[PDB]
């Protein structure tokens, strides 16, 4: 048989019964969207479009973070938003 | 009509009981049983090939396969960006004009073409539109306003010497695949886009009047246009004393797609009405 | 007053309508209230019964789905260690206790998943296949054009004996033209009934022209199929779906 | 017996809830909004004027039209210096 | 509401034939009769109708749906009209076929 | 070997009964109904399977794109060993080549 | 902010241009035949010969040619509603002359389809033409 929710969803549901329904929604609605963090160890390329080298065609070109560790004791200092590659 | 029927009267009814596919249509399959599709089962004996792990398609055993020892050149270089034009013969567009698919009457470019399936597009596969060749020239009788997007010399002076007109145009593979099929772009609910520019390689085809192009200056058109009837040996005929002149001068806008609408608009089908732009920076931009 | 009715659409000019009686369903003993013309590109069609068999297994399977499973050798519950060591032991040798060869293990191949059977015969094979069975219907003497559908009452044993003064046979498929305008003496009559079955004209099919043993066709229902199948020799191939806008099409 | 009803398609409107979290993301696009707008929008309850793009989406599609597809006059000088050089 | 008793089918065509099918003729078409009464064309569907329907209720015997395409002139509908139907069975047939004495059958449904 | 010793209650199956009268009733509900619903519509099945049809590894790979993050986790999991077998042999394994 | 707009029904019938047809037209009538391609309508009547052929939805004669095993020709008959014996006799006889043997032939009547072995479908046109079908 089948979930009829999708378990990726099973967090968010989470927050939309329980306690979590009456905490303040100016705080909930901080915690909801996430603004996608400064590029820091890999370096971003400005353009959304690159001429391919080889190819000389117009290419549509996305840019991908690069997973960072943050270690705990990186919680007790600040480290500029970087940490571990 | 059919005889058959009268054999029907005489017997029993055509039920689910008694139905027979067509004998042949269903080749009858055969399973590993018994003495003689079974004990090794048509798989051979022993070796790789018996218990099924024979190597990969192109594996020759070892030696350099046949289809790595020949050397890469480009053949197929680039091919993902070459343009491709949908051939039309004079001979399909009179026999289409014959049996009353388009019309010569109104003026005749891909969606006219498109809706007579005479033609069919595929954008996706780079198609730029249709071009035009000659196998009907001597046979073409008729008097047509045409659109294409490439054509010949031949194909053209077949047209003039009838006393119509042609006219090579260019569509962006967006502007295409919405010109081609326009009824689904419409239930789309978007504006009407600009049409693009030809890109610099095609610049030099669709200025010339040469080649009748859209771009083109229209004070070489009748200039050429008499020169290719010097090298044909026939009277160019005058297109301006004629009672359907006003259809034949029909152009569109470079920047147009359609004939009578024009980028920006919105067609709402279900009220029958179209929607226009007041603002001013949105008629700048889809004007320009 | 005779009810006469002209066919509606060009017959070619090599072949001649057909005709069959109109009835009536009021009265037992009116048999003939009238006279009908039936186009012969649908009533008078080649017979083909090849392609009845066709659209009738279509029908039968394309809407099939088995759900069977069996579980293979990976699926059963336990077994991931080889049950005693691969030589002296004298016996033969195993993996998995849940192989397919031993008692309680996976199954070797067997049904795998719900799977569908699912396909579509072309459009113009299932039209084919309609006409034919309309025809078949009527070359066999078993089609009966009634007008009305009226019933002068709502008791069903009044159907039952009116079908078999008229030797209509056991079963019965009554064709009307619309769901809602179907007239209630029929609906109350048919519904108590199993032999005998009403049913709209957009669902008449191959099946179940085949299960019942005599066809009774409304009069405009008959206009509206006529119509309907015809259509399809004349056109073109889509261009995009006909749900969508067409220049002639609704 | 008497069959069932035939299953037909609703001619309606038809707008998902934008609060229930198990519609699709894709049912609350406003690409879908002009979708249902093109089918019938008169009785859609879409607002005609959001079918044209946003200040900011023109000054985009116009910056970036700038920047990929040259004026005809930048063409034609762009070809005649290439000519130029091979001549 | 009452249910009449079911007809036999079983048609056996009586000598009087021709004159009842000229009689219809004349009534029907409501026309002296052209020289050859015979070989009117059926084509209309009012007189066809009434035609059939007529020797419909004198004749006790209907023409099928299947051959109403099959009639155009009145000669149709003669020969038609000249050839018996037998609703007995190929089983009913043969017991009154004179059977041998040492064959016997028995039905048993 | 052993055979059953006693007849089996006979099954008696009408064929009247309501599903099997009513059957393949809305077929041709394209055609006759100027198209609007495909005869996809009328297939009740599960949801990866309407109106569709594929080879045992077609079909695991489909369910798992659709149904996939909606499975409980042996199930899940046994699809994935299922769909990586199933590749396996398909792509490596067999007479033809 | 949605910007300004307005509603004219008037360019209307530069859209109904675009809707493409579903039938297939009727052939306009013309002064002269055979048409510029070709084309030659069916006549007034139809022919006394106990068989008929049906022009194609586009209104051209049934005549293919089609191959198997890349080496097997044949010429394909198609639409015909009549006694197609009568068809297979004459096709037959109009072949001999050309051949000098009778042409190897097929008849499916169930079908309503003659099959011919070799390409004669340029010939075959033609003479279902002066046949006027
Ligand atoms: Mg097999
Ligand atoms: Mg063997
Ligand atoms: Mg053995
Ligand atoms: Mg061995
Ligand atoms: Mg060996
Ligand atoms: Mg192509
Ligand atoms: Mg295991
Ligand atoms: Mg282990
Ligand atoms: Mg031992
Ligand atoms: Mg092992
Ligand atoms: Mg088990
Ligand atoms: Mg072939």
């Amino acid at each position: 048989p089948l979930h009829k929710v999708p378990v990726g969803l099973w967090k968010q549901l989470r927050l939309w019964e329980g306690i979590y329904s009456r905490l303040p929604r100016h705080y909930l609605r901080s915690l909801e969207e996430a603004r996608t963090p400064t590029p820091v160890h890999y370096r971003p390329h400005g353009a959304k479009f690159k001429i391919n080298p080889k190819n000389w065609q117009r290419e549509r070109v996305e840019d991908v973070p690069i997973p960072v560790h943050y270690p705990p004791e990186s919680q007790l200092g600040l480290w500029g938003g970087e940490g571990w590659v | 009509g059919p005889r058959a029927l009268d054999l029907l009267r005489a017997l029993p009814r055509v039920s689910l009981a008694n139905l027979k596919p067509n004998p042949g249509s269903r080749k009858p399959e055969r399973r590993p049983r018994g003495r003689r599709r079974g004990r090794k089962c048509g798989r051979g004996h022993k070796g790789e090939r018996q218990r099924g792990t024979r190597p990969r398609l192109g594996f020759e055993g070892g030696q350099t396969p046949f289809y790595l020892r020949i050397p890469k050149y480009g053949f197929n270089e680039g091919h993902s960006f070459r343009h491709q034009y949908q051939p039309l013969s004079l001979n399909r567009l009179q026999y289409l004009i014959d049996l009353g698919r388009v019309d010569p009457t109104q003026p005749i470019d891909l969606t006219q073409l498109v809706n007579g399936r005479g033609v069919t597009i595929q954008p996706s596969k780079r198609d730029y539109g249709v071009q035009l060749v000659e196998e009907g020239a001597d046979t073409f009788k008729a008097k047509v306003n045409i659109e294409v997007q490439m054509a010949s010399e031949l194909a053209i002076a077949a047209i003039e010497k009838n006393g119509g007109v042609v006219t090579t145009a260019f569509y962006d593979p967006r502007s295409l695949e919405i010109l081609c099929k326009p009824v689904p772009f419409f239930l789309r609910g978007q504006p009407i886009p600009k049409r693009m520019l030809p890109p610099e390689a095609l610049v030099p085809y669709y200025t010339d009047a040469k080649n009748r192009g859209y771009l083109a200056d229209p004070a070489r058109f009748p200039e050429a246009r008499l020169e290719l009837a010097r090298k044909y040996g026939y009277v160019l005929p005058d297109i301006t004393k004629d009672e359907l002149f006003k259809m034949l001068s029909t152009r569109k806008d470079p920047r147009q797609i359609f004939f009578g609408l024009a980028p920006g608009w919105v067609v709402n089908m279900a009220d029958k009405k179209i929607l226009k732009p007041t603002d001013e920076n949105l008629l700048k931009y889809y004007s320009s | 007053p005779p009810v006469l009715r002209k066919c509606e659409l060009p017959v070619p000019a090599h072949r001649r309508p057909v005709q069959a009686w109109i009835e009536s369903l009021r009265g037992y003993e009116q048999e003939r209230v009238g006279l009908t013309e039936l186009h012969p590109d649908v009533f008078s069609t080649a017979p083909r019964l090849d392609i009845l068999h066709q659209v009738a297994i279509w029908q039968k399977n394309f809407k099939r789905i088995s759900y069977a499973k069996t579980k293979t050798r990976a699926e059963v519950r336990g077994g991931g260690r080889k049950p005693w060591v691969q030589k002296g032991s004298g016996r033969a040798r195993h993996g998995s206790i849940r192989s397919p060869i031993w008692r309680g293990g996976g199954v070797a191949h067997g049904p795998r998943g719900p799977t569908s059977y699912y396909y579509m015969l072309p459009m113009k094979v299932r039209v084919q296949g309609l006409k034919v069975a309309l025809t078949v219907k009527l070359a066999q003497d078993d089609l009966h054009i009634v007008d009305s559908l009226e019933l002068p009452t709502a008791d069903p044993q009044y159907l039952i004996e009116l079908a078999r003064y008229r030797r209509w046979g056991d079963s019965v498929l009554l064709v009307d033209l619309e769901h809602e305008d179907m007239p209630q003496n029929v609906v109350a009559a048919t519904s108590g009934l199993k032999t005998f079955n009403l049913v709209p004209a957009v669902g008449l099919n191959v099946h179940s022209m085949l299960k019942h043993q005599t066809l009774v066709l409304t009069l405009p229902t008959v206009a509206f199929l006529e119509e309907k199948l015809l259509w399809h020799n004349s056109r073109y191939t889509p261009l995009y779906p006909f749900r969508l806008p067409y220049c002639d099409f609704p | 017996y008497r069959a069932r009803p035939p299953p037909r398609r609703s001619q309606e409107p038809r707008w998902p809830d934008p609060d229930d979290p198990l519609t699709p993301r894709w049912q609350l696009s406003p690409r879908y909004a002009a979708k249902q707008f093109a089918r019938h929008g008169a009785a859609s309850g879409v607002a005609a004027g959001s079918l044209w793009p946003s200040q900011e989406q023109l000054r985009e599609l116009e910056a970036e039209e700038r920047e990929w597809y040259p004026s005809l006059a930048a063409m034609q000088e762009s070809l005649r210096v290439q000519q130029l050089a091979e001549e | 509401l009452v249910c009449p008793p079911i007809q036999s089918r079983t048609y056996i065509p009586p000598e009087d034939l021709q004159s009842r099918l000229e009689s219809h003729v004349k009534e029907v078409f409501g026309s002296s009769v052209p020289s050859n009464w015979q070989d009117i064309s059926l084509e209309d569907v009012h007189l066809k109708f009434s035609f059939l329907a007529r020797l419909a209720n004198d004749l006790r015997h209907a023409v099928p749906n299947s051959r109403l395409h099959q009639m155009c002139r009145v000669r149709d509908v003669l020969d038609f009209y000249n050839v018996p139907v037998q609703d007995r069975s190929k089983f009913d047939e043969l017991i009154a076929s004179n059977l041998p004495h040492n064959l016997k059958i028995t039905w048993g449904y | 070997f052993h055979v059953r010793v006693t007849l089996p209650p006979r099954k008696v199956v009408d064929r009247w009964n309501e599903k099997r009268a009513m059957f393949g009733v809305y077929d041709n509900i394209g055609i006759l109904g100027n198209f609007e619903k495909h005869p996809k519509e009328l297939i009740k099945g599960p949801i990866w399977l309407r109106g569709w049809k594929g080879n045992e590894l077609q079909r695991c790979i489909r369910k798992k794109r659709m149904v996939g993050n909606r499975m409980f986790i042996d199930d899940l999991h046994n699809l994935n060993k299922r769909i990586s077998y199933l590749y396996k042999h398909f792509n490596r394994h067999g007479k033809y080549r | 902010e949605y910007p300004s707009f307005v509603e004219s029904v008037d360019e209307y019938h530069f859209v109904e241009r675009l809707l493409p047809p579903a039938s297939i037209p009727r052939p306009p009538k013309h002064e002269h035949y055979p048409t510029p391609s070709g084309w030659q309508p069916p006549r007034d009547p139809a022919p006394s010969l106990p068989y008929f052929v049906r022009r194609s939805r586009m209104h051209n004669i049934p005549v293919y040619r089609d191959i198997t095993h890349g080496n097997r020709q044949m010429t394909v008959i198609r639409k015909v509603e009549g006694d197609i014996w009568a068809l297979q006799k004459d096709v037959e006889d109009f072949l001999s002359p050309l051949l000098g043997k009778t042409p190897v032939t097929q008849v499916n009547e169930v079908t309503g389809t003659l099959r011919v072995k070799g390409y004669f479908d340029q010939q075959l046109k033609a003479w279902l033409l002066e046949k006027g079908f």
